[PDB]
This record gives C-alpha cells, sequence and structure tokens, in this order.
RNA sequence: CAUCGGUUCUGGCGGGGGGAUAAAGGCCCAGGGAAUGUGGCUCCUCCGGGAGUGUUAUAGCCCUGGGUGUAAUACCCUCGC
RNA sequence: AACGCGACGAUACUACCCGCACGUUGUAGACGUAUAAGAAUAGGCUCCGGCCUCGUAUCCUAGCAGGCGAUUCCUCCGCCGGCCUCGAAGUGGCCGUCGGUAAUUCGCGUAUUGCAAUUUAGACACGCGCGGGAUCAAAUCCUUUGCAGACGACUUAGAUGUG
C-alpha cells in the first residue's frame, strides 16, 4: 500500500501579535512559515489562506474540531516573517502554537 | 588582592536622576562660566596663529617648496 | 529553518550567551530544545574573570533570611546554563514558565539521548566566534572550582559512553564499506537507460 | 663553542638577532638616496 | 636530520589564481591590493564563468586549485585572456569536484513534479538492485 | 549515589519484622512472604541474579542489620534496623562477605576493639520548649524587667525591617541530632564473663 | 601593525629526529626524547630546508610575532638537552652544623628525593621529590656540593630552584646567617 | 598560634597518619577482618547469571 | 564619510561697477552631493578670500571622474585635523583604485584611530605615488614587496543566519 | 470566484535625455618611458633558486595623441507597460 | 526541597494485570513531527585509491487515507519466542516461526462530497466496559508507654506471649 503522507499545506508557526514595546495589537497576528528566510520568499505566501485548528469540549455539528481562517497579508522584517489577518484575532494562548498555510488561492 | 575569591561590593554604573540633572546643570553653567571668563581674558593672543607648516615624510614637498617660490617670483614680477 | 520534534544541541565549543540567546528564542517560538554536555560549554575571557563573577554572584543573598528569597546558587553547568536562559525570558509569566517547559539541561550525555543526533549552532561555536589569541575558560572548571561535586563520575561516564561510541562506529565504517561495494556490484546489473535517466536528473 | 659571557649565566642561549619585524622593505642604496633628497629638501 | 613535520597547506592568494565567487563565476587575481581584496578579471566565453574587471573582496570569494602560471602582475584583460585560453581555465574548472557540485545542484532545481515522481521510481528501481547486491555480500560475510 | 537493588535474606525474625509494621499486635504478619519463596522457586535465580547486578553495577555495599533488642531490658520488641558499610577489598569481595554473613549474628569486637576512638552518632536529650536564656546562654535582663527579664531586650535595633536569622528566640530546645567524634573504648567485656 | 609574514628558523644537528604533529613537538637524540605541546601559539611549521625547521606567522600583530622567538628557543633548548643535556651544580654551605644530605631513589615512583637534616641545628627532616628525568650525585671531586642533571632545562632548574627554596633562613638576620644551598654552576653535561 | 587549617599543621598531621597511626590501625584491621571473616566463614537467562531485566521522565513524550 | 565623490566647484565675486571682470577661484571638493560641494566651497572662501555667498555665485560644478578606475595605486594624503590639543598635520598612505576610494578611506580611518570628524578634518593635499620608492610607510611597503603571496588561515565558512542549526562541525581551512 | 472603483504596499519589463555627448575598457594606429626587469647573457649555489646587466625578445606594464565612436555600462532625471 | 529522587516489603475492594471496545475525557499544540562517531580548527576524514566551503545531504517517499484479482520479486516492514545484551533517568543485536509487502506489468472499481470549507485520522495519560488470569492487606481513633511533649507530634506496647 501507499507508505506517503497527504500533507498539502506548509507548516507556520504563530509567534505574536503586531506590537511596540509595550502595546499589543490582536487584530494582526505575525507567522513563521517555515522553510522561508528572507522578504523575496515570503512574497509567494501573500494572499494565500491561514487556518488555525484546534480542539474544543463539546461536539458541535459532529465535530469537536473548530478552525479560525485568515489570510496572508504582507511580509514582516527581513526575516521572512508574515502579517496575517483572522476573521477573529487568535487566542493569546496560541504564541507558539502552529497554523496550516494553504496553497491556495493558487497564481501557479 | 584577593578580589577574586572575595569580591567586595560592586560599584553601581546605574545612574540616578537627580545625579543627572545635577551634572548636566553643572556642566551648563562651567560652560556659561568659561565663556564670561573668555570674555574677560587677559592673556596675549596672536593675530594670526603659527602655521605647521608641510610635513617632512611627504614625498613631495620639495617640489611644492620650488613652485611656492615660482608663484613668489611670478607675484613679484606681475606687481 | 525547519520544525523538529525535539533539538539536542551538543553543549561543547559553545558561547554560553550566545547559545542561550538561540535556545530562549527557540523555546519561545515553540520548539523543544535539549542541552548535552553542558559541562563543555565556553566563556569568553580568563578564567579569573568567571570565577570573580561567581563569586560576585555568590556574595549575593537575602539578609534576614538565607532559606527563602534570597539568589539560591546553583555551582551546576547545566543550572548555570539554566540560568542564563532564564534570565532571558519572561518566567514569571504562563508563557515564559510554558517556554521553560520545553527545555532540558544535563551534565554529559544520559542515555538515550547518546544515540540521538547532537546538532551543533554556528553562531554560538567558539571557533567560529572568538577571534584568535583571544582567552576562553570551561564552564565545568567554574563549576568545580565553586562546588560542583561530580566532575570524575562524568569524566568517567563520557569515558564509557566514547568507548561504546568508538565500537558503533567501527561497526558504522563496516556497513559503509558493504554499502559502497553493494553500490559498485549493482552499477552492471542497473539498466544502463535508468542509469543515465538518473544521472541526466541529477542523482 | 662560544668565546663570550652571557651576563645571566645561560649559556645554551643562542646568538639573538635584532628584532626588526620591518626589516627587508627598503633597501640601503634607496635609504640613502632617500636621506641625500632629505637633507637637500630640509 | 629526520624531520617529521605535518602542517596545515593552505591554498594562497597570489597572481593567477583563480577565485570562484558567490553567483559561480570565475577570475584569475591581477593585482594584490591588500590582505582584503584583489584585483580579479575574469575573461570566460562561457557568460556563467565571466567576471568584469574590478575589485573582488576576498571575503565574498573562494580560493580554487587553479594558478594561471607566469601570468604578469597588472596585466590587462587581453593578455588575461590569452592565458586564460591557452592554460584553459574553463576545461580544468568543469573536471574540478566543486563544478560538478555546482551542475548537480542546478539539475536538482532544475526538477519538474513529473521529474520528481520518475526520479522516484528509477531510484526504486536502483535500490531494488543495490538492495539484492548488499544482501549477497552481507550474506558472504 | 543511588541505591540500585537490595537482596534480603532468607528467614528474617519477628523482631526485624516489626520494624515494617505500626499495628503488629493486629496484623496477618504477611512481611516478606511471598519474597521468601523467590528462594525457593528456579533454585533462588532472582536472588543470584540481583546479586550479579551488585557484583557488576555498583560500587559501594552496605549491609543490613538489626539488634537483637529481646537481650536488653527494654520493654522494646521492635528491631532497629541500619545500613552498615563494608569497607576494603573488591566489589565481588563485598557481595561474597555479605552473602556469608546472611543471618548470621555478629559480635561488637569483631568491628571495634579496645583502645579504638569511635564516633558516637544519638538524638539528644529533648528539653521541650525553651526560652533565649537557657537555649542560647544569653545574659538575664534585671531584676522586675518590665515585661520580662528571660529575654533578649533587642531583636532588632537596625535595618533590615524584619527578625534576622542569627537573632536568638525561643524554641525547641534539644532532640537534636549529633555526632561527636573521638571516643576512646576503654573495655569490650563479654556478658558470658561473669568477671567483666 | 599586522605583518603579513614573519619567519624564524631552527637548525637541526645530524644526530636528531624531530617529529611535530598539531603543534606537539617530539625530539629524539642520543640522551633520550622530549615532549611539549605548543598549542597555545599560532604558528605553521614546515622544513624549508634539510636540517631546517621554518615557523611561520601570516597575518599576526606584533606580540604573535615575537612569540616565535619564544617557540624558537624553547625547541633549542629541547634539542640543546636531548644532545648535550643540563647540568645544575649546587652548594650547600654551613658555619657550625653540617648539612646533611642523603640522595635516594624511589623505587616505585623512580623520582630521586633529597633529604636535609641539621639545617642550622633543626630537628626537621626537609625532603624535596625531583621531577622525573632528573638525576641528583652528590659529588666526589669537590666538597659540599650537589649535580643535578637531565634532559629537561625546565625541570632540572625547576628542582635547583626547590632544593634553594626549602632551605631559607627565616627571622634571623641575613648578613650574618649565611647558611643555605644555593646554585653554584650552570651548563651542560657534555 | 597556627590554625586547625594551617598547611604545616596539615603537613604535620599527614606525616604522623602515614609514618605513627598507620601501621597500628592496620594491624588493628588486619586482626578485626580476621575475625569477622571467621564468623563469615563459620542457561544464563533462567540461572541468573546473565542479568536480564527485573520484573517524571528524561525525554519529551513521543 | 560616505559615497563621494570630487568636485570642481569654481566660483566668483559678483561683478560690480569698479571691478567689471572679478577674478575665479576653483577647487577640488570632496563631497556626497552638488549642495555639500558648494557650501564647502563657500566655507573654504570664506576663511580663505573673505568672499561671501550673498555677494558671489558659483560659476561651473563638474563631477571629475578617476582616469584609470581599475588600476591599483597608491595615494598619498596630507591633512590637517583639529583635535582638542588644536591643528595637527599627518601624512598617510592608503593603497586604492581612486581618489574618492582613498579619501573616503582616510574618512574612516580617521574616525576609528582618532576620533576626528568630517567637520574637523582639512584635505590638503591628495596625490598619487608615481614610484615605489615614494612609498613611506610599511604598511604598504609591505604590499608592494616582490612576489607578494600570502594564505588565508582560519577563515570563517558563509553560513547563512536564518539556518539555525548544523549536523556537523564547520572547519576553517578553506 | 470573476469583472470594477478608491487608497496603498511590492516585483519585473520596454523607451527617452544628461555628464569629459560619463569616465573606463576591448581591438587597432603613432610616439615616449620605466621596473616589484620578461626572454637572453654573466657569476654564485644547498642545484632548489638568488645577484647583476638592460627596454620586449621565448611575458607584460605605464604615459600621451588618434580611430572604431553619437560604443557599452554605472549614476541621475524622465515617458510608459 | 513539606510541588526533588532511588531501592525494598505487603497490598482486602469497585483495588491489580492481560486482550479488545470505545470515549460530547484531557494535554503550551502530531501530520515523514526519520538521521548516535569521537576529535582538531595554524588542521582533519578514509575503503589507503583518494577526499574536506556547503545537510542545497542521506533514508524514506506511487496504489479507495490507498480496494479486489493476477503477472512477478525474495526486497523491505511488524508482532511474538529463544540466546545474548543494555544501569547516567536501564534496550538494543542476532536467530526462528508467523503475518504483510509493485523491484516489472496489467484487468475491475472510484463519479453525486455536486466549484473550496480541519484532510475529525498521531502519541501519551485518564475513564467506562466486558472475557479471562492473579491476590486476601494495612493505617488511624482507642487503651498504654515517658527515651517525648503547650496541644498536635514522637519512642513504645496491645492477637497466648521472654505478654
Amino acid at each position: 500500500p501507499s507508505e506517503a503522507g497527504h500533507r498539502l499545506y506548509v507548516k507556520g508557526r504563530h509567534l505574536s501579535y503586531q506590537r511596540g514595546r509595550r502595546n499589543t495589537h490582536p487584530k494582526t497576528s505575525l507567522i513563521k512559515i517555515e522553510g522561508v528566510d528572507d522578504t523575496a520568499a515570503a512574497n509567494f505566501y501573500l494572499g494565500k489562506r491561514v487556518a488555525y485548528v484546534y480542539r474544543a469540549q463539546k461536539e458541535v455539528r459532529g465535530t469537536k474540531i473548530r478552525v479560525i481562517w485568515g489570510k496572508i497579508t504582507r511580509p514582516h522584517g527581513n526575516s521572512g516573517v508574515v502579517r496575517a489577518k483572522f476573521t477573529h484575532p487568535l487566542p493569546a494562548r496560541s504564541f507558539g502554537a502552529s497554523v496550516r498555510i494553504m496553497l491556495y488561492p493558487s497564481s501557479i | 588582592a584577593g578580589t577574586i575569591n572575595k569580591p567586595k561590593k560592586p560599584t553601581s554604573k546605574r545612574k540616578t536622576t537627580r545625579l543627572r540633572a545635577k551634572i548636566s546643570k553643572r556642566a551648563a553653567e562651567k560652560k556659561r562660566k568659561e565663556r564670561k571668563l573668555a570674555r574677560k581674558n587677559p592673556e596675549w593672543r596672536s593675530k594670526l596663529k603659527k602655521d605647521p607648516g608641510i610635513p617632512n615624510l611627504f614625498p613631495y614637498k620639495e617640489r611644492l617648496l620650488q613652485q611656492i617660490e615660482e608663484e613668489r617670483i611670478r607675484r613679484k614680477e606681475e606687481l | 529553518s525547519s520544525f523538529e520534534s525535539v533539538v539536542v544541541i551538543d553543549g561543547k565549543g559553545h558561547l554560553l550567551g550566545r547559545l542561550a540567546s538561540i535556545v530562549a528564542k527557540q523555546l519561545l517560538s515553540g520548539q523543544k530544545i535539549v542541552v548535552v554536555r553542558c559541562e563543555a560549554l565556553n566563556i569568553s575571557g580568563e578564567f579569573f574573570r568567571a570565577k570573580l563573577k561567581y563569586h560576585a554572584y555568590l556574595r549575593k543573598m537575602t539578609r534576614y533570611n538565607p532559606t527563602r528569597g534570597g539568589p539560591f546558587h546553583f555551582r551546576a553547568p547545566s543550572r548555570i546554563f539554566y540560568k542564563a536562559v532564564r534570565g532571558m525570558i519572561p518566567h514569571k509569566t504562563a508563557r515564559g514558565a510554558a517556554a521553560l517547559e520545553r527545555l532540558k539541561v544535563f551534565e554529559g550525555v544520559p542515555p538515550p539521548y547518546d544515540k540521538k543526533k547532537k546538532m551543533v549552532v554556528p553562531q554560538a561555536l567558539r571557533v567560529l566566534r572568538l577571534q584568535p589569541g583571544r582567552k576562553y575558560c570551561t564552564v565545568g572548571r567554574l563549576s568545580h572550582e565553586v562546588g560542583w561535586k561530580y566532575q570524575d563520575v562524568v569524566a568517567r561516564l563520557e569515558e564509557r559512553r566514547k568507548a561504546k561510541g568508538a565500537a558503533y562506529y567501527e561497526r558504522k565504517k563496516l556497513a559503509a564499506r558493504q554499502l559502497s561495494e553493494a553500490k559498485k556490484a549493482a552499477a552492471a546489473k542497473v539498466d544502463p537507460k535508468v542509469s543515465e535517466a538518473l544521472a541526466a536528473y541529477g542523482y | 663553542k662560544n668565546l663570550g659571557m652571557r651576563k645571566n649565566g645561560q649559556v645554551w642561549l643562542p646568538a639573538k638577532k635584532a628584532f626588526r619585524p620591518t626589516k627587508g622593505l627598503t633597501s640601503w642604496e634607496l635609504r640613502v638616496k632617500k636621506r641625500q633628497e632629505q637633507a637637500a629638501m630640509k | 636530520a629526520e624531520i617529521n613535520v605535518e602542517a596545515t597547506s593552505w591554498r594562497r592568494v597570489e597572481v593567477g589564481r583563480v577565485l570562484k565567487l558567490e553567483n559561480g563565476s570565475l577570475a584569475a587575481i591581477v593585482e594584490i591590493i591588500d590582505h582584503k581584496r584583489v584585483l580579479a578579471d575574469g575573461p570566460s566565453s562561457d557568460p556563467k564563468l565571466a567576471t568584469p574587471r574590478g575589485i573582488v573582496p576576498l571575503s565574498r570569494a573562494l580560493l580554487t586549485p587553479i594558478v594561471i602560471p607566469k601570468l604578469p602582475r597588472g596585466a590587462r584583460t587581453g593578455a588575461v585572456k590569452k592565458a586564460w585560453e591557452a592554460y584553459g581555465v574553463d576545461a580544468k574548472w568543469k573536471e574540478t569536484n566543486w563544478a560538478k557540485k555546482q551542475l548537480q545542484q542546478e539539475r536538482r532545481q532544475s526538477l519538474t513534479d513529473f521529474d520528481r515522481f520518475k526520479v522516484m521510481r528509477l531510484k526504486k528501481q536502483r535500490r531494488f538492485e543495490e538492495r539484492k547486491a548488499l544482501a549477497k555480500i552481507k550474506a558472504a560475510a | 549515589l543511588r541505591s540500585l537493588t537490595t537482596v534480603w535474606a532468607e528467614h528474617l525474625s519477628d523482631e526485624v519484622k516489626r520494624r515494617f509494621y505500626k499495628n503488629w499486635y493486629k496484623s496477618k504478619k504477611k512481611a516478606f512472604t511471598k519474597y521468601a519463596k523467590k528462594y525457593a522457586e528456579n533454585n533462588g535465580a532472582s536472588i543470584t541474579r540481583e546479586l550479579e547486578r551488585i557484583k557488576k553495577y555498583c560500587t559501594v555495599v552496605r549491609v543490613l542489620a538489626h539488634t537483637q533488642i529481646r537481650k536488653t531490658p527494654l520493654k522494646q520488641k521492635k528491631a532497629h534496623l541500619m545500613e552498615i558499610q563494608i569497607n576494603g577489598g573488591s566489589v565481588a569481595d563485598k557481595v561474597e562477605f555479605g552473602r556469608s554473613l546472611f543471618e548470621k549474628p555478629v559480635t561488637i569486637d569483631t568491628i571495634f576493639e579496645k583502645d579504638e576512638m569511635i564516633d558516637v552518632i544519638a538524638v539528644t536529650k529533648g528539653h521541650g520548649f525553651v526560652g533565649v536564656t537557657a537555649r542560647w546562654g544569653t545574659k538575664k535582663l534585671p531584676r522586675k524587667t518590665h515585661k520580662g527579664l528571660r529575654k533578649v531586650a533587642c531583636i532588632g535595633a537596625w535595618h533590615p525591617s524584619h527578625v534576622q536569622w542569627t537573632v536568638a528566640r525561643a524554641g525547641q530546645m534539644g532532640y537534636h541530632h549529633r555526632t561527636s567524634v573521638n571516643h576512646k573504648i576503654y573495655r569490650i567485656g563479654k556478658g558470658d564473663d561473669e568477671a567483666n | 601593525m599586522r605583518y603579513i609574514h614573519s619567519e624564524e628558523t631552527i637548525p637541526v644537528p645530524e644526530n636528531v629526529k624531530v617529529s611535530i604533529k598539531s603543534r606537539l613537538v617530539t625530539v629524539e637524540g642520543p640522551r633520550g626524547k622530549l615532549q611539549k605541546d605548543l598549542s597555545h601559539i599560532a604558528v605553521n611549521f614546515s622544513v624549508v630546508k634539510k636540517g631546517v625547521i621554518g615557523l611561520e606567522i601570516h597575518h599576526g600583530s606584533r606580540k604573535d610575532v615575537a612569540a616565535l622567538r619564544t617557540v624558537r628557543t624553547i625547541i633549542n633548548n629541547m634539542i640543546i638537552g636531548v644532545t648535550k643535556g643540563f647540568k645544575y651544580k649546587m652548594r650547600y654551605v654551613y658555619a657550625h652544623f653540617p648539612i646533611n644530605v642523603n640522595v635516594e631513589k624511589n623505587a616505585e615512583t623512580g623520582c630521586y628525593e633529597v633529604e636535609i637534616r641539621n639545617f642550622i641545628g633543626e630537628k626537621i627532616v626537609r625532603k624535596v621529590v625531583m621531577a622525573p628525568g632528573v638525576e641528583v650525585e652528590i659529588s666526589k671531586a669537590q666538597k659540599d656540593e650537589l649535580i643535578l642533571s637531565g634532559n629537561s632545562l625546565e625541570a632540572v632548574s625547576q628542582s635547583a630552584a626547590d632544593i634553594q627554596q626549602i632551605c631559607k633562613v627565616r627571622n634571623k638576620d641575613i648578613r650574618k646567617f649565611l647558611d643555605g644551598i644555593y646554585v653554584s654552576e650552570k651548563g651542560n653535561i657534555v | 598560634a597556627k590554625s586547625a587549617r594551617a598547611s604545616r599543621i596539615k603537613e604535620n598531621h599527614q606525616r604522623f597518619k602515614k609514618n605513627i597511626a598507620g601501621p597500628v590501625e592496620a594491624a588493628r584491621l588486619e586482626r578485626l577482618s580476621a575475625k569477622l571473616m571467621a564468623i563469615a566463614q563459620a542457561s544464563g537467562v533462567k540461572s541468573g547469571k546473565s542479568i536480564g531485566r527485573k520484573d517524571s521522565s528524561i525525554v519529551f513524550p513521543m | 564619510m560616505g559615497r563621494l565623490q570630487e568636485y570642481q566647484v569654481i566660483g566668483r565675486h559678483l561683478p560690480t561697477e569698479a571691478n567689471p571682470n572679478p577674478a575665479l577661484y576653483r577647487m577640488r571638493i570632496f563631497a556626497p552631493n552638488e549642495v555639500v560641494a558648494k557650501s564647502r566651497f563657500w566655507y573654504f572662501l570664506r576663511g580663505l578670500k573673505k568672499v561671501k555667498k550673498a555677494t558671489g555665485e558659483i560659476v561651473s560644478v563638474n563631477v571629475i571622474s578617476e582616469k584609470h578606475p581599475l588600476k591599483v595605486k597608491n595615494f598619498g594624503i596630507w591633512l590637517r585635523y583639529d583635535s582638542r590639543s588644536g591643528t595637527h598635520n599627518m601624512y598617510k598612505e592608503y593603497r586604492e583604485t581612486s581618489r574618492v576610494a582613498a579619501v573616503e578611506a582616510m574618512y574612516a580611518d580617521m574616525a576609528a584611530r582618532h576620533r576626528a570628524r568630517f567637520r574637523s578634518i582639512h584635505i590638503l593635499k591628495v596625490v598619487e605615488l608615481e614610484k615605489t620608492e615614494d612609498v613611506k610607510r610599511p604598511y604598504i611597503k609591505q604590499l608592494v614587496a616582490k612576489n607578494l603571496s600570502f594564505p588565508l588561515p582560519h577563515r570563517v565558512p558563509k553560513i547563512s543566519t536564518k539556518k539555525i542549526f548544523s549536523a556537523k562541525r564547520p572547519s576553517t581551512f578553506s
């Protein structure tokens, strides 16, 4: 049988909100995409949709798993970090959690 | 001294606001005072400062002096 | 940059503060880090400067009670590296405590980390950072001189581990020899079209 | 064998040469010519 | 007197030494400006290996094992090109292991999805043959 | 140091089995009863295997020994059990020595000898709660001193705004663990001697 | 200023075998072998000529260039030690109490031991253990003389200094009390 | 006065230990060990000669 | 003091009835741009010829490009710099391929070795040394030596700062 | 998702103009010169290489003038896609 | 260390262990969550031929989230058992049985989830169940003791006995 995987997304980590030294702004999050280390590499992922997938307690409409959807908006800094905007701001407890960057909307 | 095995109380490099303000005030006061002393200074000062000249290790000093003689003779002839 | 289950780092040859910075950033980004051979870490400068700094640290203690609240001075090299890491993380917060739970520090290489890949961090390597002629010291030597008790036990255990590693390396060299012979033998029985197809594709 | 006496008694020490790390950059003849030019300009 | 010395034999920056730059081009050294900078010239007919004449920082270059013999110091582009074509720098560079590594890197970078699938299948067939050979070898001893 | 394994003898006395209980009078006294069966099953294979583990892995070997408290005039029937280190020889020698010594009585004159200086370890006489005058030896305050004269007048006249750990306070006196060194043995008398 | 290249040369006699690997110098001659680890100094070793050892420093400061002279003298001292040897003659002098010096060779350690008694009438027995490779002999040609010989100049001179420093007159006028053991001659065995 | 931690006092005590108290303690140890030794003398898997396994974590759970 | 160019700046006093054809003054100014070049020009004529900006004009500003930027040259710079003691002469040497590169290296060198800023440094002469025997400083004399060659011991390999971890320990031999 | 509007971030491509009508540079033509002196010759050697002589030879370089040439390219400005 | 750790003894139950049967059970966050030389860095590696900037590497990687049947191959993987082996916080090697398995090729099936909507899929821990195997324990109050003690706490004794 098949011994391969099924991943069609790119792994990312939710680092923090957009912030100064003291003030933070939850409306924008910062994402580290795996293997993306510069602005030229980050420009490929602009506009790509990104999902934060987590687990809840109650089973609602056949599932315990909830998703928050957003999109990548612009590069951040010089090291390949990107800014992302979700429908709701990501939880503050999820600093260091994983997100899935999809390959759609595709322009290839 | 036995500094390594038994160090003493450290000297703090962390300033205080009062000391910073006092030092800035005293520096400004000293600047104003030396301005006043420069205005009231009795010391003799030359109208033209003593120029250091051309360094000896400069390789083209001699040809530069040759030039300087050439412009002084040219100015003497023109005048 | 890649995400791993856990990164095991050989602490030999690394500068303490720079390794602490890189490890603390990985911990707060969400990466699990194990550091082994903390007794082989390096501090730049003379050994007496690190010794003086540790004695100046040892001076500090809560005056009214040395059993509570005071700076508790840990003498082991793994705990010295842990203190350097902890001073660089918001450890009084829940996020900082969560980042500190993703770290493990040891003297020597206890099992099963002796059969795991140990990575190096080039931005903290002494041979790549320190200028030639500049002096450096050993955290293990500092620990032994300020009261760590287990330098000789760790040394004997590392000797046994390195003997076992030498035996494993002899087996590995034998396996590599047979693998090279197997590739040379199978070069004849592989379809030639497959051969230049793979060669043109670059493998 | 050596014929002279060393002051500190370390008779095994070799006949050391002068510590001149800038030795060999310029020649003697060129330095003599530069001496002449320097004296004339001065 | 028996003297046995085992030390480090670095390559030397010198006139005639060929440098590989970070973009893969080559350049023969014409002048040594200081310990950090040189003047270099790549007069190669291959556009990938060509380098315009200019200052090359030694931190941004690597020392190849190719030295053009008797290259005059300060020689201009015509004489450097004549010496380059006479010595055959491009052929020796192609024979070096650095250019083979670069060629392998370009071949791996130029693969498409169909190419990667075909690579995986052909590698599985070659792996099957190698596994049979390794089983035969390990069965022997 | 870390204790790796412990090997016990086949038969243990009731006075040492009393050490493993609080209510021995109510108990079924089941202690070491399943352990005694591994001396019989498989010809003591588990006991032998633990012994070889001690021989090949350990560096410090201590016997476990208990007192025969029934020979004393004490009303206590539960005996005292301690680890006594074996010094000298190799580790295998120590292990064979302990195996040879299992279920055997050791008299005091085979460990200590007359004219030897030893150390004595014990808990001191208890005094309960005691003021500073007897607990620390502080000077008494003058007669009819208000709020007490068996006290310390100042417990912190200077900064910090705290009581320091070095200031004498009323508390528990005695029942402290003490190790006293260099005590000379003058006679090791035998109980069977009617003129000791 | 950083000097591009600095060079030192060490001549080697014909009866000497020198092996340098990873800055660990091993020098072998008729009198034995000497070994010195010089990995604390950045130096490039080479064979510039038959019988000449070359020392290079590249892009070094003045201090780094000057360290080559120390390396040159250390290796030359190793060569002299394995060819001719080193010898320190010490004399012990006394005013009233004769200094009793006993020289033994310890069996299990192989080192020499020097016992000094009756130093200014003291009842203590001073004992100095020599460095390995150093042989101590009570001289027969002259009076009240020890001879310390060996291949390592460092070891021989340090043993001589240890013998000299163990016999110090304390809390007495040193103009009046001249008692002690002093180094009298330094030279080669051959 | 020389303290109990003084180097000369330590060297004096070490010489006393090596040359005087040492043989006495050794003879006493030989006698006591002889007496207590007199009292003392008075498949690998299935036999226990091969040491098999007996009948918080250092790693992250994976 | 930045990416500099050498400018020929020619200026003059404004013509009057008494002087209908005033004299023209030319200087060579190392400056990042034309505004700074003209400002430095008027500063130097204020210091020398007592000619002000309001009573004068700029006649010409041109860029002086290097004649042979691909040839390695030795440059001697005679300069005066102002410190807390006063004004000091210095002569220094720089091995560069252009006069502007020599002046930039000079500015960085005086900043590094004497903490002298741009405003306290007056460049009095920049010359190209015509002969090898004209070189005075040992740090250029060692570079103009015959058959110059050297290795590069202890080279740190170029490793990307975004690659945090490496599986092998790097070498410093190439 | 597609087609638009507003604001904005970012990537690439095609032109035009300027300056010493960039400065260089390649290939030619005509002069001039030197060494960190190529070949040749002479003298030493550890036979590995040194020292001396002199101006292109069995390498080359530097300075000036001219042609290709309204050359290319950099930098700056600018018209668009 | 009362929120550090080890060894050992006895463990009644709804307690313990084994199998499979799943969780409106949880977890700072599975998705190939693959990869052991040591050592030096003014030197190393090796198969002894040579090789070393470079993990931009190696292993693995196709089939209904991967079916059924052949052609074909003896390659790879897993559970058990035996013998060894592994103590720094203990686990790997070999052999054997059994089960699975495109390295080559082919046939039948996939639709309709309707143009995307986490790809509900992993590990550990906890719990509820059966079907079996194994085992019949202690502590405290109470009375007593005075080696102890403000009270708690502590040393003792209370089941037939040297009580």
